[PDB]
RNA sequence: GGGUAAACGGCGGGAGUAACUAUGACUCUCUUAAGGUAGCCAAAUGCCUCGUCAUCUAAUUAGUGACGCGCAUGAAUGGAU
RNA sequence: AGGAUAGUGGCCUACCAUGGUUUCAACGGGUAACGGGGAAUAAGGGUUCGAUUCCGGAGAGGGAGCCUGAGAAACGGCUACCACAUCCAAGGAAGGCAGCAGGCGCGCAAAUUACCCAAUCCCGACACGGGGAGGUAGUGACAAUAAAUAACGAUACAGGUUGUAAUUGGAAUGAGUACAAUGUAAAUACCUUAACGAGGAACAAUUGGAGGGCAAGUCUGGUGCCAGCAGCCGCGGUAAUUCCAGCUCCAAAAGCGUAUAUUAAAGUUGUUGCAGUUAAAAAGCUCGUAGUUGAACCUUGGGCUUGGCUGGCCGGUCCUGGACCCAGCCGAGCCUUUCCUUCUGGCCAGGACUUUUACUUUGAAAAAAUUAGAGUGUUCAAAGCAGGCCUUUGCUCGAAUAUAUUAGCAUGGAAUAAUAGAAUAGGACGUUAUGGUUCUAUUUUGUUGGUUUCUAGGACCAUCGUAAUGAUUAAUAGGGACGGUCGGGGGUAUCAGUAUUCAGUUGUCAGAGGUGAAAUUCUUGGAUUUACUGAAGACUAACUACUGCGAAAGCAUUUACCAAGGACGUUUUCAUUAAUCAAGAACGAAAGUUAGGGGAUCGAAGAUGAUCAGAUACCGUCGUAGUCUUAACCAUAAACUAUGCCGACUAGGGAUCGGUUGUUGUUCUUUUAUUGACGCAAUCGGCACCUUACGAGAAAUCAAAGUCUUUGGGUUCUGGGGGGAGUAUGGUCGCAAGGCUGAAACUUAAAGGAAUUGACGGAAG
RNA sequence: GAAGCUGGUCAAACUUGGUCAUUUAGAGGAAGUAAAAGUCGUAACAAGGUUUCCGUAGGUGAACCUGCGGAAGGAUCAU
């Protein structure tokens, strides 16, 4: 069945990057993945992005502007510690000037480089670059 | 997704898991058992001591032709009788029927080397004299 | 889909989006709650009743119109049956295959479809008690069956 | 003329042959209705015979376990358990 | 309840209950198992080791029991037994090195029967005695540090102003030896240092190699598939780059090789991070408990004020410091319908309440040694924790700091993931709501103590009043209902069909059968053939397909009955009920087993005629089990798509089956509609197919075998070179056949997959 | 207040028996591997001269043969 929701929205943007497609629908939508596409967004990875409601869980509609290359989940979504942050992003990221390891932190969701600045750690989410 | 269990309260499913197929390792599996303990003529020794049964020449396997001289060796730590060849050009006339010799492997650790059949081991002393030094003529056989 | 199968079929009812009754409906919330009553004690279980209800009278959705589903209306109005009814049609089957097979011991293919119906009914009577539905102690034997669904 | 063995019953000999010897998987030869199959054995059935090997004993023509060209074992004249 | 104990406690006793642990692995077994600090290797994650300098435990040949004492179940204390073993005058007596040294034995494997209390500390009545604890030296290539074996000129030549190749010099020095002093408890050694101490500076560097991997010979002699080498591939049969040697060269060097174990290499144990169509490997197929994993949804946004730090602008520069300004990054505090416990003294101190977690932050804790690391010229270094100052009747930096990490403790945060609440309201607030039922008491009226009403605090009980009074969507998750269907899905009866064989009647007459060719076989007693009739069992042709149904195995004549099922349609219903699943179940072709019934046809076995060198094989003729059925067993197949199941997405196209929805120059009902068929479009579900390769793969190939080093949607099972071997053994199921579970010894350098060229084929063109 | 005595308690050790575990002998039997390519044939690889293979059951000097049901990994993606 569906068991993570997260993981089929970012499997479908990944899917609609590499065939140059601008535009994708991912259904459902929910919180998390709102707020894992506003920092995407945030950091230019995609463009605006639309929430349909049809009083059920709920659709979105995404504009890819090419610049992302991969985006995914970490499942299980593991309890990193601020000292296990560094090991996350030597296996995930590219390199050390760009990509992105999103957490949940009590503080919110947000990227390795903002958990850093406030000094929270949570549950890593996943990955951007 | 990838036939492993990925759950984060499934550590016991996974350290389950592989030590059920650690055992298909054979290096693992000898470690565990004590193959060496029970079943090696060493017994787990890199080396042995022995006494000279008889010098036998044991025929090379194809395609090689010649006539690798070995001993037979009766273990004083367990009785056990094993096969050792006696390297070098002529060393066979330095090891005498009723010697103590000192045993090793041929370093494929359990397996027979080369083309000489069913021979895991090889001599190192004799009559506590080394085979090189007698070869090379530095020491001479106390007799 | 299909827990008992491989069919993967999707048919299934889509909800309107509005919520609000219909322009054209004129009956109260009230109309509608004595019509669910005087349907309940014919013997209607609640599917029946909605079946009913839009076929020939318009109500689209007792919810949209009421404000409660109709099985909550029974239970407000003590009609509620004692037996859930999806489980009450899911011994009643159970009970027909049952017959069937004493009288047909051959018909193995009967044989293998009542494991399944039995253990759907298990299933779902699990359900039942965890959400406080059925007594703790409420069991499904296969001998005393036939009273439930009598 | 045909059928029938859970009818009565029956169920073979002689030589040669494998980079020592022994044996004979193999081949030749006479011949039957068929040539003893699965099994079992010096057995209450083996003459030779107190057969040979092992075990049991200080010592065993006894006992048991093996072997089997078996004078003359063997399948409802039932075979082996 | 007692007894006992220093004391708690089934610790023991009496009586009484029947409990306690367990697939989250109890209990039992193994350990070549003392635990930890730690060690080796290590990109990360890990793997292996830890008898052994510190901490804890246990033991003193094996048990057991005790005395003394604060403390022992002590063994350099005792008692007894067992096993060893000593002296004996034969009556008796005395033992315990897993303390130090030493001996025997065992073994691959490990040092002196030395000196001393000077240091470190301990013990005693103690400034004084004692200490094989400890220190010192001996042996010590376990490991570790530094570091000699030569340097520089001149000629002669070669050579491109200088690098050497040789024969010619004078210098330098410690290895060693030694006066001596130092060192030390005394010595030894080190450190210093008179005299001695280097030309072949014989004061002489070794260990392995020279085909490849892998650095360095196609030199010379010897042997001739021998001797031997060779981890592996290989070398050796008369010019051996591989053996035995000489020369030369290579590598590391006071070290180098070998054996064994282990770590990396090994993404060949894979959590990070493997593989399962064909190389090893998806359970035959479904159900199913534990386990694992599980749709979405509940304070968001806005406004104002303010603190800090980054960049600068200011510049304010002796790299450096301030408001103002800009942005950026964190923290706040109020207001927005507003969570953030609540009272007294009055953010700290003194009371009353509190859904449970998981996670993460911070703090404390995690002994010293070890690790990382700051300082510091041990002559450098390994180390050590010292040391430094103009030379001191003394001054003076130090001996940091990180890491530990599961569990527990304190703390901040409230995302993520769980959990609880108000549905027969037994719900919440009334701070001073109105009464009623109780319970406890400071304080009196002070001359002390009795009396029960006010009183205050609970805690409840009823009434009344407040309130927006209280139930999240219905998931292109699931389950259920309902409506027309649709199927070679199942069961039980039932009805066909020709065929086969056998039989009865008939007709003729010489052969029939069978084969590549024949023969066995049947035939004038009429075979084969022909027509009619009948009986038995099977089996369901053609229709029949890149079509249908079923979980799979499987399912194909008609009709009836019985109970199921997918898909579709649905503005029906319930609301997470779900996915996959150890254990445990149902079904499971054929063959096979047991007992009845049937036994037409084929036909294992068997018998027979051919062929053949032989065929107890293929071919021919008969033929028993079997083939069919009823009751039970069996549980296996190349049970195959050699491709687990669930979910999402990624690309074009035409067909087709089922359902539904819109529509024809079409045929037909019936004359037309509400007929049906067909045609054209959409759609959901299937069985498949064609093209391409974005993508995957070793390739064959693949719309999944893609979305996999840009590696993580959930979950079950299986594999780890080839054999031995699905064997032995144990267990378990079976009547048996056998099924399931399932090794090891030993052996081996390949076995294997896909494709290419060729060769061959009693294959085609 | 000694020897000694009574009854308890802890209980070594021995004898017998049982069981578990680890080594080891054995007439004979039946395998596997290595060695050499000794005897018999030619089962597989070509349509391997009867296509091969799987399960099962019989038979047979040996490879193997035969029946029943499967598979193509076939020698046919096709009439
Ligand atoms: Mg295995
Ligand atoms: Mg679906
Ligand atoms: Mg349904
Ligand atoms: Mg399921
Ligand atoms: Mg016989
Ligand atoms: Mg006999
Ligand atoms: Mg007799
Ligand atoms: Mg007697
Ligand atoms: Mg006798
Ligand atoms: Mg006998
Ligand atoms: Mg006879
Ligand atoms: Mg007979
Ligand atoms: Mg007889
Ligand atoms: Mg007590
Ligand atoms: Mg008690
Ligand atoms: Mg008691
Ligand atoms: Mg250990
Ligand atoms: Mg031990
Ligand atoms: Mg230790
Ligand atoms: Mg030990
Ligand atoms: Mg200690
Ligand atoms: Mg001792
Ligand atoms: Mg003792
Ligand atoms: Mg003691
Ligand atoms: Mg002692
Ligand atoms: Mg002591
Ligand atoms: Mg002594
Ligand atoms: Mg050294
Ligand atoms: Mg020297
Ligand atoms: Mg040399
Ligand atoms: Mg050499
Ligand atoms: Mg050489
Ligand atoms: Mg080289
Ligand atoms: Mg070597
Ligand atoms: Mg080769
Ligand atoms: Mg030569
Ligand atoms: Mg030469
Ligand atoms: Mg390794
Ligand atoms: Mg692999
Ligand atoms: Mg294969
Ligand atoms: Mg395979
Ligand atoms: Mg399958
Ligand atoms: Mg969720
Ligand atoms: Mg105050
Ligand atoms: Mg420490
Ligand atoms: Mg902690
Ligand atoms: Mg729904
Ligand atoms: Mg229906
Ligand atoms: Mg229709
Ligand atoms: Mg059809
Ligand atoms: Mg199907
Ligand atoms: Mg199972
Ligand atoms: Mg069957
Ligand atoms: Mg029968
Ligand atoms: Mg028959
Ligand atoms: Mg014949
Ligand atoms: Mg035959
Ligand atoms: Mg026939
Ligand atoms: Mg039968
Ligand atoms: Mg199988
Ligand atoms: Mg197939
Ligand atoms: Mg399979
Ligand atoms: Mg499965
Ligand atoms: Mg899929
Ligand atoms: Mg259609
Ligand atoms: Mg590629
Ligand atoms: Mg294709
Ligand atoms: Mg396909
Ligand atoms: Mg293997
Ligand atoms: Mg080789
Ligand atoms: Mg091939
Ligand atoms: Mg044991
Ligand atoms: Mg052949
Ligand atoms: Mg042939
Ligand atoms: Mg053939
Ligand atoms: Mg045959």
């Amino acid at each position: 069945t569906r068991t993570s929701v997260l993981a089929d929205a970012l499997n479908a943007i990944n899917n609609a990057e590499k065939t140059g497609k601008r535009q994708v629908l991912i259904r459902p939508s929910s919180k998390v993945i709102i707020k894992f596409l506003t920092v995407m967004q945030k950091h230019g990875y995609i463009g605006e992005f639309e929430y349909i409601d049809d009083h059920r869980s709920g659709k979105i509609v995404v504009q890819l502007n090419g610049r992302l290359n991969k985006c995914g989940v970490i499942q299980p979504r593991f309890n990193v510690k601020i000292n296990d942050i560094e090991r996350w992003t030597d296996n995930l990221l590219p390199a050390r000037q760009f990509g992105y390891v999103i957490l949940t932190t009590s503080a919110g969701i947000m990227d390795h480089e903002e958990a850093r600045r406030k000094h929270v750690s949570g549950k890593i989410l996943g990955f951007v670059y | 997704g990838k036939g492993k269990p990925r759950g984060l309260n499934s550590a016991r499913k996974l350290r389950v898991h592989r030590r059920n197929n650690r055992w298909a390792d054979q290096a693992y599996k000898a470690r565990l058992l004590g193959t060496a303990f029970k079943s090696s003529p060493f017994g787990g020794s890199s080396h042995a001591k022995g006494i000279v049964l008889e010098k036998i020449g044991i025929e090379s396997k194809q395609p090689n032709s010649a006539i690798r001289k070995c001993v037979r060796v009766q273990l004083i730590k367990n009785g056990k009788k094993v096969t050792a060849f006696v390297p070098n050009d002529g060393c066979l006339n330095f090891v005498d029927e009723n010697d103590e010799v000192l045993l090793a492997g041929f370093g494929r650790r359990g397996k027979a080397k080369g083309d000489i059949p069913g021979v895991r081991f090889k001599v190192v002393k004799v009559s506590g004299v080394s085979l090189l030094a007698l070869w090379k003529e530095k020491k001479e056989k106390p007799r | 889909g299909r827990m008992h199968s491989s069919g993967k079929g999707i048919s299934s009812s889509a909800l309107p989006y509005s919520r609000n009754a219909p322009s054209w409906f004129k009956l109260s919330s009230d109309d509608v709650v004595e019509q669910i009553i005087k349907y309940a004690r014919k013997g209607l279980t609640p599917s029946q009743i909605g079946v009913i209800l839009r076929d020939a009278h318009g109500v689209s959705q007792a919810k949209v119109v009421t404000g409660n589903k109709i099985l909550r209306i029974l239970k407000s109005n003590g009609l509620a049956p004692e037996i859930p009814e999806d489980l009450y049609y899911l011994i009643k089957k159970a009970v027909s295959v049952r017959k069937h097979l004493e009288k047909n011991r051959k018909d193995k293919d009967s044989k293998f479809r009542l494991i399944l119906i039995e253990s759907r009914i298990h299933r779902l009577a699990r359900y039942y008690r965890t959400v406080a539905v059925l007594p703790p102690n409420w069991k499904y034997e296969s001998a005393t069956a036939s009273a439930l669904v009598a």
